[PDB]
C-alpha cells in the first residue's frame, strides 16, 4: 500500500492514493552532452512524454 | 540524414559547423544533429521564417 525508494530530487513513492516519482535535475548531466565550445547559457524549454 | 543501426532511446548527437572566412553573426554559424532522420536541425522546416 505505501513504499519508497530514493534519494531527495530522485526519489519514487507512494502517497495518500498517488504515485509520485521526482528527477532531480541537476543529476540528468546536460552539461555532459555536448562540448562547452559554442554554448554559454543552456536551459531546458519543452517537455513531451 | 545518419541510417545507422539506431535503436530507442538512443540519441546521436552530432554538430555540424562552418569555419570560413565571411562571418555571418552567430545564431547560424553552426548546427546541432540530434536523430538524424531527414533532420534538418530546426523544429520547423519554415523556409518563410
Amino acid at each position: 500500500g505505501k513504499g519508497n525508494v530514493g534519494a531527495s530530487g530522485n526519489e519514487l513513492k507512494l502517497s495518500n492514493r498517488q504515485i509520485e516519482a521526482s528527477v532531480r535535475l541537476s543529476d540528468l548531466k546536460i552539461f555532459s552532452d555536448y562540448p562547452e565550445s559554442l554554448g554559454n547559457t543552456r536551459q531546458l524549454k519543452q517537455v513531451s512524454v | 540524414t545518419l541510417p545507422a543501426l539506431v535503436g530507442p532511446y538512443e540519441d546521436i548527437r552530432a554538430v555540424l559547423n562552418y569555419g570560413g572566412s565571411i562571418v555571418m553573426p552567430r545564431g547560424c554559424s553552426a548546427i546541432a544533429l540530434s536523430h538524424g532522420v531527414n533532420d534538418s536541425g530546426q523544429f520547423m522546416l519554415d523556409f518563410n521564417d
